[PDB]
Order: C-alpha cells, then sequence, then structure tokens
C-alpha cells in the first residue's frame, strides 16, 4: 500500500496539477484524499472522491477554484489547483482513507519567484578531534525541497539544518553535518549529494 | 409488576423529534444498541417544524430490536449541493439558543440566486448493513412562498432503488398557524439493504438528508466434567 | 467549521506517561486519523475511534475521550515520541484537525560540541563565510560569533534548530559576509557551561 504525488512552485494566480498513483489494488471503490500541512504548523484537509459514483467534496476556503478528480484505470487521482495563494502554499499529500495510509507528499510553492540551482561550498574541517565533523554548505538556491546526501552508511549520523530565506526578498541556505572518524578523512574519500528536485540539479562535492 | 428493564429512555426529544436532528435534542449515549425505546412524550413540542411523520409506527417497530447502530453522514451538505444554497435552510421553527436553527440530519434546501436547477443525487450501500434514510418534503403556504424558495411551479420528488419507490407533489396552501408556519414539514423514512442505490430526484421542495443511520435486526421484536460446560448466558 | 484543538506544547522525561487532550467544538467521532508526526514528516495514526490502537502501533499510546472530549496517551516515553502529535479528522463534517502539541523528551546534555569551518576555495568568486556547528545538546543556546568585537552587536542572520527524536542536538549557523578585515574568527557556544570557545585563521 503506497502513494505517489507530483509538484513544484507556482507564479501567483497560476494553477497547478497534483497527482497520486496507487498500488494495493481497490483503486475504485475505496475513495482517496488529498491534505496539507501547512508551513508554521501542519494543518488541513484540502479534499476528497468516493468509489462508484465518483462524488467530489471540498471545504468552502477552495469550493470553485480547487479540482479533484479520479481514474479508476490508471489508478491515479489528480487534484486541480488553480487561483494559487498565499496560504496555498503548503506540503500535499495525496491519501487513502479506510471504512470496515498516507503519501510521500510533495511541495508546492506560490511564488513568481525564478526556481533557481543552489550552489554548494564544501566546509573543510584545528587540532585533532578522534572524530571529524564535516559539513556541506547550500547557498542562495530556490525554491525547496533540497535533499542533502552524504550516499547511505554514513547518514547514519547526518544531521541536515532546517534551510532559512536568505534575507533577500527571499532565497534559501542549507548546511548539513557528517560526523566521521579520524582515520576516514583525508584517506577514505568523502562527498555530499546536493539534488534539488525541481532543476534536475543533481550535484556532488568532494569535501576538502 | 415488571414487564420492564428497556435500554434507552429518551431525555429530551421523542423517537420522531430526537431521530430527526430536532435541536432539543443531544443527550445520552453518542451511539449504542437496544431491546426497544422509551419516551418522554414531547407532544405539544415535538418535531419543531410541523407536519406529518409517515410510517411512524411502522418505524418505531423498525428501531426496536436494534444491534448495529451507526449514524454516518450520507452525502456532506457541503459538497453535496453545488448548485443550490445550502444554508438558507433555517427557520424560526427549530432555535438554537440564541438564533433560529433547523434539524441536524436535515438540509432544508433552497435555490441559490434566483436559481433551482434540477436537483440529482443517490446512494449506495456498501455495507453488509441496511441503511436507513430521512428526508422531509416541504409545502409552503402561497405560491410566493414556493417561489421564494424553490423558483419551480410544478415540483416533483421522486425516490430511489428498489425496496422502496414513490413520487410526491407540493400542496400550496394556508394552514393554520403553529410556530407563525402556514406551510408543512412532512417527513418520512426508507430502508436500504446492503445492497441498492436510493435515489432522489427533484426539482425542489425535498428536504435532504445529511446524517443518515446503519442498523440490523432479528425476529422476535420489540461428575465435573459435564459440570465444566458450565449452564448458559447471554 | 467545527474547531477541535489540543493543550499546551509540553516536555517529559524517557521513563514516564505523556499526557494530551482535544476539545472538541461539539460531539463528533470512514476515516484517517494521523496520530504522529516528525518534525518534517508525514503523519501516522496511532488511535482511530479514539479508543483503538492503529494495528501494529506500539502499545504505549492509547486513545481516550466522550463525545466532544477527548485524549491520547503514550505511557512509557521513547525518544521517538517527540514529534508534533495532532488530533485529526472530525470523522464527519468539514474533515478537522488542530495545530496539535509538541513533546520533546528529557536528555540534559549540555555538550553542543562546537566545529568550525572557514570559507573555501570554491567561495571566492561571486564573498566569505564561516559555518558553525553545535551538535547533540540539550535542551535548546547562543552561538557568540567572533571576527574582533562590540562598537556594535554582530549582525548577519544565521543559526538554525531541529529538535529531535535521539536527543535534541544540532544548530548550525553561517556569518554572511562580503572580503574584509581581520583574520581571527571565533564562534563561541554560550551555553549552561564555563562557554567551550573554537577561533580563527593560521593555516
Amino acid at each position: 500500500v503506497k502513494l505517489q504525488e507530483s509538484g513544484a512552485v507556482v507564479q501567483p494566480g497560476g494553477s497547478l496539477r497534483l497527482s497520486c498513483a496507487a498500488s494495493g489494488f481497490t483503486g475504485s471503490d475505496y475513495d482517496m484524499s488529498w491534505i496539507r500541512q501547512a508551513p508554521g504548523k501542519g494543518l488541513e484537509w484540502v479534499s476528497g472522491i468516493l468509489g462508484g459514483s465518483e462524488r467530489s467534496y471540498y471545504r468552502d476556503s477552495v469550493k470553485g477554484r480547487s479540482t479533484i478528480s479520479r481514474d479508476n484505470s490508471r489508478k491515479t487521482l489528480y487534484l486541480e489547483m488553480n487561483s494559487l495563494r498565499a496560504e496555498d502554499t503548503a506540503v500535499y499529500y495525496c491519501a487513502r482513507h479506510s471504512w470496515g495510509g498516507w503519501g510521500q507528499g510533495t511541495t508546492v510553492t506560490v511564488s513568481s519567484a525564478s526556481t533557481k540551482g543552489p550552489s554548494v561550498f564544501p566546509l573543510a574541517p584545528s587540532t585533532s578531534g578522534g572524530t571529524a565533523a564535516l559539513g556541506c554548505l547550500v547557498k542562495d538556491y530556490f525554491p525547496e525541497p533540497v535533499t542533502v546526501s552524504w550516499n547511505s552508511g554514513a547518514l547514519t549520523s547526518s544531521v541536515h539544518t532546517f534551510p532559512a530565506v536568505l534575507q533577500s526578498s527571499g532565497l534559501y541556505s542549507l548546511s548539513s553535518v557528517v560526523t566521521v572518524p579520524s582515520s576516514s578523512l583525508g584517506t577514505q574519500t568523502y562527498i555530499c549529494n546536493v539534488n534539488h528536485k525541481p532543476s534536475n540539479t543533481k550535484v556532488d562535492k568532494k569535501s576538502c | 409488576k415488571l414487564r420492564g428493564v428497556a435500554p434507552l429512555h429518551l431525555g429530551k426529544c421523542n423517537i420522531a423529534g430526537w431521530i430527526l436532528g430536532n435541536p432539543e435534542c443531544e443527550s445520552l449515549s453518542t451511539a449504542s444498541s437496544w431491546s426497544y425505546i422509551v419516551e418522554t412524550s414531547s407532544s405539544d413540542n415535538g418535531t419543531c417544524y410541523p407536519g406529518d411523520f409517515i410510517d411512524y409506527e411502522e418505524l418505531r417497530e423498525q428501531l426496536s430490536s436494534v444491534s448495529s447502530f451507526e449514524r454516518f453522514e450520507i452525502f456532506p451538505k457541503t459538497s453535496s449541493w453545488p448548485n443550490h444554497d445550502s444554508n438558507k435552510g433555517v427557520t424560526a421553527a427549530c432555535p438554537h439558543a440564541g438564533a433560529k436553527s433547523f434539524y441536524k440530519n436535515l438540509i432544508w434546501l433552497v435555490k441559490k440566486g434566483n436559481s433551482y436547477p434540477k436537483l440529482s443525487k443517490s446512494y449506495i450501500n456498501d455495507k453488509g448493513k441496511e441503511v436507513l434514510v430521512l428526508w422531509g418534503i416541504h409545502h409552503p403556504s402561497t405560491s410566493a412562498d414556493q417561489q421564494s424558495l424553490y423558483q419551480n411551479a410544478d415540483a416533483y420528488v421522486f425516490v430511489g432503488s428498489s425496496r422502496y419507490s414513490k413520487k410526491f407533489k407540493p400542496e400550496i396552501a394556508i394552514r393554520p398557524k403553529v410556530r407563525d408556519q402556514e406551510g408543512r414539514m412532512n417527513y418520512y423514512w426508507t430502508l436500504v439493504e446492503p445492497g441498492d442505490k436510493i435515489t432522489f430526484e427533484a426539482t425542489g421542495n425535498l428536504v435532504v438528508p445529511r446524517y443518515a443511520f446503519a442498523m440490523e435486526r432479528n425476529a422476535g421484536s420489540g461428575v465435573n466434567s459435564v459440570i465444566e460446560k458450565m449452564n448458559t448466558q447471554f | 467549521i467545527q474547531m477541535t484543538q489540543s493543550p499546551a506544547s509540553l516536555a517529559v522525561s524517557p521513563g514516564q506517561r505523556a499526557t494530551i487532550t482535544c476539545r472538541a467544538s461539539e460531539s463528533v467521532s470512514n476515516f484517517i486519523n494521523w496520530f504522529q508526526q516528525k518534525p518534517g514528516q508525514p503523519p501516522k495514526l496511532l488511535i482511530y475511534t479514539a479508543s483503538n490502537k492503529g494495528t501494529g502501533v506500539p502499545a504505549r499510546f492509547s486513545g481516550s475521550g466522550s463525545g466532544t472530549d477527548f485524549t491520547l496517551t503514550i505511557n512509557p516515553v521513547e525518544a521517538e515520541d517527540t514529534a508534533n502529535y495532532f488530533c485529526q479528522q472530525t470523522k464527519e463534517v468539514p474533515y478537522g484537525t488542530f495545530g496539535g502539541t509538541k513533546l520533546e523528551i528529557k536528555r540534559a546534555d549540555a555538550a553542543p560540541t562546537v566545529s568550525i569551518f572557514p570559507p573555501s576555495s570554491e567561495q571566492l568568486t561571486s564573498g566569505a563565510s564561516v559555518v558553525c556547528f553545535l551538535n547533540n545538546f540539550y535542551p535548546k543556546i547562543n552561538v557568540k560569533w567572533k571576527i574582533d568585537g562590540s562598537e556594535r552587536q554582530n549582525g548577519v542572520l544565521n543559526s538554525w534548530t531541529d529538535q529531535d527524536s535521539k536527543d535534541s542536538t544540532y544548530s548550525m549557523s553561517s556569518t554572511l559576509t562580503l572580503y574584509e578585515r581581520h583574520n581571527s574568527y571565533t564562534c563561541e557556544a554560550t551555553h549552561k557551561t564555563s562557554t567551550s570557545p573554537i577561533v580563527k585563521s593560521f593555516n
């Protein structure tokens, strides 16, 4: 039982469509739902539709604006968003609901602000620790998400500081740390994946 | 002396009033089952909007032997009614402290902005249960009252599924004002077996269901080893 | 719109019971509830229909309430609970939730374990920035930056935090700079402690 979504930045006033692709059968009888956790806390149910009879529900703060729909065949469903706006910025989860399961979710940002590739400066690491603690600095990108990988086995003890908007009208920066054994560095090679979903923009910086 | 010991004694409404969504309601056991009901008769109060409950005694029995009981939201008030205005449906028959409210389980439906397109709606039981839907039908006092509400001169109300089918027409006439109401709420019920879809088809005068109910039933309604099997119970 | 909202946001120790509440605007109880949300990932279901443990949820979690008033309870607290916790799905109405309640747990570490890094080969083209990680410490800390000093406060928006499953841990903080001036750069972590310092530029 799993779920699949797809989404990005959008110009305010612009419109956007989201998807979900189901396995675990039962895409015909079982209804399904989108609901968003906004920033500032996490928040709110934005929609749903049923099994046969294919009824459509949402709340009043959207109504005419957002549309939900299902295709039993392609097993997916699509959330239609239009006249996107301030509060519409929020992280959207496709979901199933049982009578008698929560998807990955995907990030919509309502902005005209240009998607901009991040740049990444390795923070190279002083007396001898006995543990070497490694940063990878990510700066001046937009919008989110971003995923910093030290690639698998090392991501134990790996930490991504939540990113904050660069004071400039907006733009972002993030850092991450891998804290490593001192017989590993300089010796065993060590490098981070900074990956920005929207722009393509996969990248690798070997700390030096 | 004792024929007694019966479950769920109503404190406030009466079968009709309560199972209807009268605001006087809200007491006693969020959900349950029982052997049979009990009523402080609210008669001089009853069901706030006046009118006739048809098949009342057929039902009063039908709610006796109940095992399963669940009130479900059959169709939201919300997203069910796109083409006609949903909350105009309040009247001074059934006020919630302060403002005049309406019944809970029912949406009293009216034209949005000078329009009443043909109302089309259905429902389909996936239960192995027997779903019971209640609605009502309103006959205003005056042709102006008709038109003020539903805009549709000749307005027919059909129904759905199999076990029950019918067709209704509104009667625009002036009854004695009871709670200043010269009109009538007539009330009704049906039983949707696990398999069938009850349909509603309306050009007006129909008071839609929102919450519905779900239940079930039965006939007859309202030396040591051998010892190791005990006796019996339940 | 039928408000249902949880109390406070409050802490605890691994040992004993966490206690949470939700007040329906009116009676309620077909669904997907939540019960949990890690600080940054998708919400799960602890208790459904308010008494019933979502099969496979670690037993410590327990549901309770009567119509209009409801409670969720995790008895031993483990490092994971933490999260954020939102009582969800007015089950029939427009389908609501609330913010939730905080829940961190008890550790006490005073040891942010500071690490400096200076600017780099690549940051030349543009501009220079220095970065401090103060990690796995409990609870939440001041990063005192030093190039030289006062005649004002120090500027340049920087710092960050998380909370946690496993302790509280990291802050990460960067000094936005143009080139400039003196070769001495010190982030120094001020906390409940004797203030352990880290310093500047020679190599």
